[PDB]
């Protein structure tokens, strides 16, 4: 068979020579913080996963349904932190920084964590459960507030069975800028969108100079962000995976570290 | 664009 070294001394080797190192990181990264990711492993909102509700249609269709699931997800993180692998991560930019050495984390996942963390260098490719959008005027807001809305004040209960909220759409959250008074949406990438272009560039950009990657906790079948370690791995460029399971990249890679990232990454990064 | 789907 085919598969990848997983050899740490051998990794060490091209950590310890890497000017320029890109980090992606997926769901597996966030569920470790015990962040509900809603794919694979990490279940389900009711009925449904979040290729179900993440979709402008189901938007479309009932946006306060769409809105009590991102709610939910906004209030549990209440409840959640970053965990040794968002350290690690954080803690290897900082130190490599001072050496002239960069580090950007390439992330999926939604949450802030990794900026909790202290992660400087962060691409957030399918936005945040922290920021707004306006369906109507387009400016992109921070936005934490608890709760977001008063009438999703309670709402968004996860367990089977659970009965739509039925908010009406004028009381969900609305643009405060002067003029406007939209619906908002979340501001993060739902399954049919495209990516920003501008980060796309961004990421491109970093893949084409970097001479190290790893590939964090990602499932590895969600697209285009699937395709970034692939591209890497195809220039010649080490590519190793850290993950508890493999994927369908995986042999596509020079390592594989099967694990949580929390007890791979300290040792790896260190 | 550059489309989000899963596989
Ligand atoms: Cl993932
Ligand atoms: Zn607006």
């Amino acid at each position: 068979s085919a598969r990848p070294s997983s050899s740490m001394a051998d990794f060490r080797k091209f950590f310890a020579k890497a000017k320029h190192i890109v980090i992606i990181s997926g769901a597996g990264v966030s569920a470790e913080s015990g962040v509900p990711t809603f794919r694979g492993a990490g279940g389900y909102w009711r009925k449904w996963q979040a290729q179900d509700l993440a979709t402008p249609l189901a938007f479309a269709h009932n946006p306060s349904r769409v809105w009590e699931f991102y709610h939910y997800r906004r209030e549990v993180m209440g409840s959640k932190e970053p965990n040794a692998g968002h350290r690690a991560i954080a803690e290897c930019e900082t130190r490599l920084g001072k050496q002239g050495r960069r580090v950007v984390v390439i992330t999926q996942n939604i949450d802030e964590l990794h900026r909790k963390a202290g992660t400087k260098n962060l691409l957030e490719i399918h936005g945040s459960l922290f920021k707004t959008r306006c369906t109507s005027c387009g400016v992109v807001a921070e936005n934490y507030k608890s709760p977001i809305c008063p009438a999703l004040s309670g709402k968004g209960a996860p367990e089977p069975g659970t009965q739509d909220a039925s908010i009406p759409v004028e009381k969900l959250p609305r643009c405060e800028e002067a003029g406007c008074g939209g619906l908002l949406r979340p501001h993060v990438v739902w399954f049919g969108e495209n990516l920003d272009p501008a980060i796309l560039e961004e990421v491109d950009r970093e893949l084409a100079h970097c001479d190290l990657c790893l590939v964090v906790g990602t499932s590895s079948v969600v697209y285009p962000a699937a395709m970034f370690a692939p591209q890497v791995a195809a220039r010649g460029v080490p590519v190793a995976e850290f993950n508890t399971e493999t994927t369908p990249a995986t042999n596509r890679f020079r390592f594989h570290f099967q694990g949580p990232c929390g007890t791979t990454l300290p040792e790896a990064l260190a | 664009a550059v489309t989000k789907y899963t596989s």
